């Protein structure tokens, strides 16, 4: 892991250096005060949504359900049969439930 | 096919896991005796320091 | 372990959750405190089961064998501050790779 | 001793992010990014706890749950007065 | 933790001529090793599995240590330049010794040993199951039951329960 | 290799 | 009727659901199976495994052909 | 421990970069041209000779023109995110199955998920910082369609983990020597290529930086230099996604020619859904991500438990 | 080591996330903080399972709400002050040299790691991370994931009712 941060940190300092070079080769002209305005087509010139911010809280709720989805590969050679095949069951069978649920209501 | 690659990969594993079960004990008794060696070394070192 | 108020079906699934029976270094160390906990209670066994406490306690909580360690590395930095250890012999020998 | 030299530093960041949590110079938004920031140093001290003892890291995935959880929690109930309290609630300097 | 009054053993009783061979070494001609060196190697893990006490069973260790020298000795004598190519293949195989990476020279390996020593090379998955022996030292103790003779003591279900002496005995009550 | 191992 | 209106609508799921169903007969089978033999005895153990002839478990060991 | 090691793996993950770079431009160059080719025009030419140099006539021109700017005042925050985004496209070919030994990944699932989970953070620091409504919703809906297929994607991989395992990517090798996967899950052949194309903005998933509905999603004030970083950071996110699918559905060949020659042939098929396909809507795309990916995710999941659980009782 | 780059890291970016006030600005200084985090107790530990669990729980899956609030909750940009950028690189550069006058072996943690651990362990030969996640998928902790599986259900249920969609 100590060499991913060495390499982490190299490609970090290349590409700020490449950019602080690509900065220098920008050509620099007169700064304008139209040049600096934000892009709306043509004519100069948003609130908050819910249904995004329950699309981000749906993501986040699958997220932290799919990482205890993750370690049941290793364990499958290491525990009970029964046990494991029970729970694995039940958990992507509620899940569908839940879904099919969801989706009906 | 994929039962068949299975099994080939899994008796594969099996093959290297015995190999290492072979290799295992003379290393565990090369281990001992520099661990009981270590620790005299290391409670001599303990005793000459703290006086 | 702290003694539950209601004996419910549902401690059962809360109990076993954290605990040093599951392979340790010294889980039969804890053991041998927890049967004792069975046998003289929590609170008796706060008494009159207090050596089988500290075992436990400095096995799996590194207590006196850290802070005998940091008495001989700080004891050791001492003496090189102070003269009498110091050049290529300030640290011994050092373990095989392999040693521990 | 074995406090001052090792998990001290959980301790005095988990108060910096309290104090970060309660001071009146901060605003709901700041409450609640710097209660993720100690739900991130709970994380540090429980992972330092958990790992004395051997096989049982695999209760660093419950508190994360429920402290997840309890940010989204959180982030549900903030943004719940904007319908009313409207979009100038986030720089409420006091409740 | 190791005081003055532990017994460790003498320097000079831990100078025993060791295994010195690679990885590659090892690894190649394990097959033949395991099968020849069954005796001690069982013996020696179920010293260290069972006292689970590093200062014991140091002479099977010793045993185990002198078992693989002789082995490879004898395969120092007889087939040398094979051995050293199995090895070299097993190394340059891959990045894991692996041994379905070349078999063309384990066959020649296990040619030599079966017109030289006469022996079988065994399955795959020989020396990965349960083994059983007839080791010669007794087996420690048996797990006794701690005795506490003054534990806290309940209500017993033989107890017999008469009614009680003027009831309640709270105030006005019976 | 086995040229490690002294002659015994 | 009612599974040709799901089988129109969405015939993923429908397959899907197919798929869930024959998946759950052959684990059930697969637990059976491995549970109709000494599957809690497995051949080849991890580690380095010795037993005594003292003990019950080396009276459970099998003497099976390797595969 | 042995410093060749450390020598070796440095050398060798530069050499990767470098070469991802310039097989990024290259595929710039393979994608102008046979894009045209799946019309009837010619792809570029006519610069150098025959339109090799054309990539290095973008990044001459690129690194050249003014760095506006969509604020005079402070404006630092508009370069962290092709910084960030060609760090992470930089950054996730490390759990690239090397069988000479580069990194040992023995979590590689993880690291790609989590290279992708950062995906979202980059293109909404590119969204938010370019101080735009349409900047602002290209990021929105970016960072929508990624963390709508990042649960389809983490499903998927872990129904493909069942099949080996475990989580090295290596092991992908072993399980292949007798036949691909892509004859045994063509369904999810199908679905990770609708998953490829969705984490990398591509096509069929367009609603976020098209030019159509919106003018460009989050690159819209990003120019002259920093457009080059995004973009070079999208086709090395192309190149990724084309190894990803040559490793998995594809036997994984590492040393073969022929595993490299399946690669350009991959990224010949996101250039060859790049013309065809229309895209998809907001709604239909929340419909895609949630409903049938997802169903058909958990559902092959359990054909894979009891798969794996019936072949446990058999070996 | 860079165990204790590590502290100095967290030291810093805790005491910038304490100066500053801007809200998207304390969300990337959390996302910038939770990597040294993660990097932190990878390095107590014997696999880096855990760390990549944190990882897609908090940054990837939860902080992404945060940065949505915070960067909808505020209009402006930021306002990069040199000063506290030269403050955090001054105390940075001193505590990295703090780190090189310091004894390493002293100041290192006693968690064990992979290696850490004794050559004729048993446990530690066997798989990377299967007896540390084994306890979630066995009799009878299983219902404590079971419940979690649950609770988080319940949890999107208890989202939608109170944001009242
Ligand atoms: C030998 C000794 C010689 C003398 C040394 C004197 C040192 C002290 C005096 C210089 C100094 O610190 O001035 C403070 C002066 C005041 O800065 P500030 O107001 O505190 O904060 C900077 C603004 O927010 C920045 O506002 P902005 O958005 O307009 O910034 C433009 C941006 C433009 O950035 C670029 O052009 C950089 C291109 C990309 C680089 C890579 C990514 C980052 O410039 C920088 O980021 C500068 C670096 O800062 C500088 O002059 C910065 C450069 C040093
Ligand atoms: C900026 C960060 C961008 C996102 C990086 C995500 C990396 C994956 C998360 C993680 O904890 O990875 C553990 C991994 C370690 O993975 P590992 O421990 O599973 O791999 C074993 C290590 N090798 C391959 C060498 C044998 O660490 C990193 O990726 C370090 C990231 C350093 C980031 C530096 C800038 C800050
Ligand atoms: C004031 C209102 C509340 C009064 C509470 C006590 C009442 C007396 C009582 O319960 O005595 C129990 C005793 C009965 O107890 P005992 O002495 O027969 O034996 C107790 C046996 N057990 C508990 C099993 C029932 O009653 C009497 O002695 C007779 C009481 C007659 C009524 C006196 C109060 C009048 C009502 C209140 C008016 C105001
Ligand atoms: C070398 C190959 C050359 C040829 C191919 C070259 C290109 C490479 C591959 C590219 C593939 C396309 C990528 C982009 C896709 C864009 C379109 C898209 O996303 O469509 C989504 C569509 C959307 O579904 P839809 O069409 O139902 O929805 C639209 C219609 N409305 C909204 C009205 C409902 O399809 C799917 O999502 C289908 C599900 C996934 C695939 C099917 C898996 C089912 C399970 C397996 C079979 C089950 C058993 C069956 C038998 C037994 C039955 C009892
Ligand atoms: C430091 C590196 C300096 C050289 C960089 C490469 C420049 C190559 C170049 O511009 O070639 C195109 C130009 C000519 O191409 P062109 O793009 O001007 O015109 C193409 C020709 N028509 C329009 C008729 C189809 O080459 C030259 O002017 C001479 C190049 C000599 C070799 C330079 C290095 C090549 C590698
Ligand atoms: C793969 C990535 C490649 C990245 C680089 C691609 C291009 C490399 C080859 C071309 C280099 C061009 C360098 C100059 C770029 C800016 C041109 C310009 O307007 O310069 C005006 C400036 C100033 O000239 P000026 O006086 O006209 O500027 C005043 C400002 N205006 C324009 C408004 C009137 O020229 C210089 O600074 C001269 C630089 C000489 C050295 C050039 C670099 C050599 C090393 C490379
Ligand atoms: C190391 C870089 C530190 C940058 C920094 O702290 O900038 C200050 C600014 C502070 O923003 P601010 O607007 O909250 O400033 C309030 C704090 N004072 C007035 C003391 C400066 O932070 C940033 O711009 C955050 C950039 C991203 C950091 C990750």
């Amino acid at each position: 892991m100590f060499s991913i941060i060495f390499i982490a940190l190299l490609i970090l300092l290349i590409t700020t250096i490449v950019m602080f070079l690509a900065s220098i080769l920008s050509k620099k002209a007169l700064i304008d005060r139209e040049k600096s305005s934000p892009f709306e087509c043509g004519f100069d010139p948003l609130p908050f949504s819910l249904r995004f911010f329950l699309i981000t809280i749906i993501f986040l709720i699958f997220d932290v359900e799919i990482a205890l989805i993750l370690p049941m590969i290793i364990i499958m050679k290491y525990s009970n049969i029964m046990i494991w095949t029970i729970t694995s069951i039940i958990f992507i069978l509620i899940l569908l439930i839940g879904l099919y649920h969801e989706w009906n209501q | 096919i994929y039962y068949l690659t299975a099994k080939k990969v899994k008796r594969d594993e099996i093959e290297m896991r015995s190999a290492q079960n072979v290799i295992f004990p003379i290393l565990v008794a090369e281990r001992d005796r520099e661990f009981l060696r270590q620790l005299r070394r290391n409670r001599d070192e303990e005793a000459e320091l703290m006086k | 372990s702290l003694t539950p108020f209601l004996r419910l079906p549902l401690t059962d699934l809360t109990g076993c959750l954290i605990n040093h029976q599951t392979y340790d270094k010294c889980g039969k160390f804890e053991m041998k405190m927890m049967e004792c906990f069975e046998a003289y209670g929590l609170e008796r066994g706060k008494r009159e089961c207090a050596d089988l406490i500290s075992d436990f306690q400095e096995c799996v909580g590194m207590q006196k064998q850290l802070m005998r360690f940091h008495a001989m590395r700080n004891e050791r930095y001492k003496q090189w501050l102070k003269g009498e250890r110091k050049g290529q012999e300030f640290f011994a020998d050092p373990p095989r790779v392999d040693a521990y | 001793m074995i406090m001052i030299l090792y998990w001290s530093l959980p301790m005095i960041l988990f108060i910096l992010g309290l104090f970060c949590f309660v001071s009146n110079r901060k605003h709901l938004l700041s409450m609640l990014l710097s209660l993720e920031f100690i739900v991130l140093m709970l994380f540090f001290m429980l992972f330092i706890y958990l790992n004395m003892l051997n096989y049982e890291s695999y209760f660093s995935m419950m508190f994360l749950t429920f402290s997840v959880c309890e940010g989204a929690l959180g982030l549900s109930i903030l943004v719940s007065m904007i319908r009313t309290h409207g979009n100038d609630y986030f720089q409420s300097f006091s409740i | 933790v190791i005081t003055n009054n532990t017994t460790l053993p003498e320097e000079s009783e831990l100078n025993v001529q060791e295994l010195n061979l690679s990885s590659a070494a090892l690894r190649a001609g394990a097959f033949h090793l395991g099968k020849q060196c069954e005796q001690a190697n069982n013996e020696f893990m179920l010293c260290r599995q069972e006292l689970d006490d590093p200062r014991a069973c140091l002479a099977e260790g010793k045993a185990v240590t002198s078992c693989a020298l002789d082995f490879f000795r004898k395969v120092k004598k007889t087939c040398h330049e094979e051995f050293t190519q199995y090895a070299t293949c097993l190394d340059k195989s891959s990045g894991t010794m692996a041994f379905s990476h070349c078999r063309k020279t384990q066959g020649v390996f296990d040619k030599c040993i079966k017109d030289n020593f006469d022996w079988d090379r065994p399955s795959y998955g020989y020396f990965s199951r349960a083994k059983v022996i007839q080791s010669a030292r007794e087996a420690p103790k048996k797990e006794e039951k701690v005795s506490y003779p003054d534990a806290t003591p309940g209500l017993p279900e033989d107890y017999p329960k008469p009614p009680a002496k003027y009831g309640s005995r709270f105030h006005w009550l019976e | 290799g086995l040229e490690q191992i002294p002659d015994e | 009727s009612l599974l040709k209106r799901a089988w129109n609508e969405i015939p993923d799921i429908v397959g899907g659901s197919a798929l869930a169903l024959a998946g759950i007969v052959m684990a059930t089978i697969g637990v059976a199976n491995y549970y109709a033999k000494d599957g809690d005895n497995r051949r080849y153990k991890l580690g380095y495994v010795v037993y005594r002839h003292d003990d019950p478990r080396a009276l459970k060991v099998r003497n099976d052909e390797d595969d | 421990m042995f410093y060749m090691e450390f020598i070796l793996s440095l050398i060798g993950s530069l050499l990767l970069i470098i070469c991802v770079l310039v097989s990024v431009a290259f595929l710039t160059l393979l994608e102008r041209k046979v894009l045209g080719y799946i019309q009837i025009r010619k792809g570029p030419n006519k610069v150098g000779l025959m339109g090799i140099p054309q990539p290095f006539c973008d990044a001459i021109k690129l690194f050249t023109k003014e760095q506006t700017y969509p604020l005079l005042s402070n404006y630092l925050s508009y370069y962290i995110s092709p910084i960030f985004s060609l760090f992470l496209s930089l950054f996730v070919w490390m759990c690239m199955p090397f069988f000479v030994k580069l990194y040992s990944f023995n979590l590689g699932g993880l690291f790609f998920l989590c290279c992708t989970s950062l995906g979202v953070y980059t293109v909404m620091v590119a969204g938010w910082s370019s101080n735009s409504n349409y900047a602002l919703l290209g990021g929105l809906r970016a960072v929508a369609q990624t963390i709508s297929y990042e649960v389809s994607l983490a499903l998927i991989l872990l129904s493909f983990i069942f099949l080996i395992g475990s989580y090295n990517m290596i092991y992908f090798f072993f399980y292949q020597v007798y036949m691909w996967f892509l004859i045994i899950l063509f369904p999810m052949a199908l679905v990770w290529v609708s998953i490829s194309l969705a984490e990398t903005n591509r096509t069929p998933f367009d609603f976020a930086e098209g030019e159509s509905e919106l003018v460009s999603g989050f690159n819209v004030e990003y120019s002259s230099g920093g457009f080059a970083l995004i973009f070079m950071a999208e086709y090395a996110s192309i190149l990724f996604m084309s190894m990803l699918f040559c490793v998995i559905f594809l036997g994984c060949d590492v040393f073969n020619l022929l595993f490299y020659m399946k690669l350009t042939f991959i990224s010949f098929v996101f250039i060859w859904v790049r013309g065809t396909l229309p895209r998809f809507r907001y709604d239909k795309l929340m419909y895609l991500a949630w409903k049938c990916f997802l169903s058909f995710s958990l559902n092959y999941l359990l054909f894979f438990i009891g798969f794996k659980i019936l072949l446990f009782s058999l070996l | 080591m860079i165990q204790l780059m590590l502290y100095s890291l967290i030291i810093t970016t805790s005491i910038i996330f304490l100066n500053m006030i801007h809200p998207l600005a304390l969300g990337l200084t959390l996302l910038i903080q939770t990597i040294f985090v993660c990097l932190l107790t990878g390095l107590m530990t014997k696999s880096f399972w855990y760390s990549y669990i944190l990882f897609l729980i908090f940054l990837g899956g939860m902080l992404v709400l945060f940065i949505y609030v915070t960067s909808l909750a505020s209009n402006e940009m930021f306002n990069l002050s040199m000063k506290l950028t030269l403050f955090s690189s001054l105390i940075l550069i001193f505590m990295l040299i703090l780190s090189f006058i310091m004894d390493k072996t002293s100041s290192s943690l006693f968690l064990m790691n992979n290696d850490m651990q004794s050559i004729i362990n048993m446990n530690s030969y066997f798989m990377e991370n299967s007896l540390s996640l084994n306890k979630l998928y066995n009799f009878p902790t299983n219902f404590i994931t079971i419940l979690l599986m649950n609770y988080l259900l319940i949890t999107l249920i208890v989202i939608v009712k109170i944001t009242k969609l």
